[PDB]
């Protein structure tokens, strides 16, 4: 019936003075633009055919004109940032944040999508949503007893495109805006679907990827611990938003940094830590560094979790950039560690792992390492037993890197190298 | 000494 019509059979029909036949013809736009094909979203807006969608968007007296219309310009402004431009610009956010307030749950629906991909385009457009007023009839259509009795799809898509209401930087969704979404969000991240869980943990990451009032404002809601709960969970989906919000959050004040810390988040480290995948390890890897870059106390709490092992293991054997991340974590631990704590570092079989790593082309990860070893060194000479540390850093045949290494393209890495050669090993 | 740092679709087309 509305199966393969040409965009010209479109046009004839969406021009006629007959609402059915305008109908049927939006319509068979839609399935046009449904296809798994890249849909002719070019010819469609060449056509002039947005702005009759739009009108189509306001008339409340044929329901499936305005859902057949919703589709199509959703699909639309699903696209390049110029479709969604062409899509804004016929003037659809006014008629989509109106459509909000329907009674047909699939109008409505198509509505949130729409208005989902136009604010997901950037920042610009997610602005431009939230000065036209959405964000008010977004949170009234959650505002229920209980999130369970809404269809499944719905409060999916609800989620969605609060989360994209959250996304973006330069700037940052605003204040009053954010401010007002965190206690549904927050309502949200406590529900029992996994998608929805995944897309509210995104919008947390969102909001704490930013300086230390965004993420203060993020953590004064209390979604910490829940936070830490989600990151236990089995699904990865939800693990991987969840760990990148704890990680933002401990890039901040070392008193978000305790609040994470308190919320019991180490205990998940040690299977985060070797976890099969990857990005997890390497994500959990880049918190621990910014967790040891906190005070002494908290450094001590990771050596009681016994999470220093777990620093030993991904520094000996994963992926480059894991590897990278711990050689930060322990020069942060060496940093700002006491000499005791250094000490048990190095009883933890730091050193060779870190000796192992010296042979990286990257001259960043070399500089660093470096660094660290003048730390230890320095903790060595407090305590008397720097010629045990060069003993042991000989031992596993790591001199002969540094002496390699003293040679190196970069000032930084020669200058240090020749400093330790020149100390500890003369 | 803190070092700083999107998997959801930031559009998502309708097919049904």
């Amino acid at each position: 019936g509305t199966v393969n019509w040409s965009v010209e059979d479109i046009v004839k029909g969406i021009n006629s003075n007959n609402l059915e036949s305008q109908l049927q013809a939006t319509q068979a736009a839609r399935k046009l633009l449904s296809r798994e094909k890249q849909p002719p979203i070019d010819n469609i807006i060449r056509a002039g055919l947005i702005p009759k969608f739009v009108s189509f968007l306001g008339k409340t007296d044929c329901s499936p004109i305005q859902f057949e219309s919703a589709w199509a310009l959703t699909n639309i402004a699903s696209g390049t940032s110029e479709q969604t431009k062409a899509v804004v610009d016929g003037g659809a956010i006014p008629a989509f944040i109106s459509l909000l307030a329907s009674p047909h749950a699939h109008i409505s629906e198509q509505a949130v999508w729409a208005l989902g991909n136009i604010a997901g385009d950037g920042s610009a457009f997610r602005d431009l949503v939230i000065k036209h007023g959405a964000i008010d009839p977004l949170l009234a259509l959650l505002a229920v007893p209980d999130l369970s009795t809404l269809a499944c799809g719905y409060l999916r898509n609800l989620t969605w495109t609060l989360s994209n209401l959250c996304r973006n930087k330069n700037p940052a969704p605003p204040l009053d805006a954010v401010e007002q979404i965190l206690p549904t969000l927050v309502r949200l991240l406590h529900h029992n679907d996994p998608e929805v869980l995944a897309d509210s943990c995104w919008a947390i990451s969102y909001l704490t990827d930013g300086p230390n009032e965004r993420i203060e404002m993020v953590v004064k809601k209390g979604v910490v611990p829940q936070l830490v709960k989600l990151l236990g969970a089995t699904e990865l989906p939800i693990v991987t938003p969840a760990l990148r919000a704890i990680g933002n959050i401990v890039t901040g004040t070392d008193e978000q940094t305790q609040k994470v810390i308190d919320a019991g988040a180490l205990a998940v480290f040690p299977s985060l830590l070797t976890n099969p995948k990857t990005n997890i390890q390497k994500e959990a890897t880049w918190t621990m560094s910014n967790i040891t870059a906190g005070r002494q106390d908290q450094i001590q709490q990771v050596v009681n979790h016994g999470l220093v092992p777990f620093l030993v293991g991904v520094l000996s054997k994963a992926d480059f950039k894991t590897q990278k991340e711990a050689a930060w974590a322990i020069t942060n631990y060496t940093s700002g560690g006491t000499v005791e704590q250094i000490v048990y570092l190095v009883h933890c079989g730091i050193i060779e792992p870190l000796m192992n790593l010296l042979s990286a082309k990257d001259t960043k990860i070399i500089q660093v390492i470096l660094d660290a070893i003048s730390n230890i060194f320095q903790a060595a000479e407090k305590l008397g037993e720097t010629e045990k540390l060069s003993i042991m850093i000989e031992e596993c045949g790591g001199l002969d890197k540094i002496e390699a290494l003293q040679r190196h393209e970069n000032e930084s890495v020669y200058k240090a190298s020749l400093n330790l050669i020149e100390k500890y090993f003369s | 000494k803190k070092r700083v740092l999107q998997q959801p679709a930031k559009k998502r087309l309708n097919f049904g």
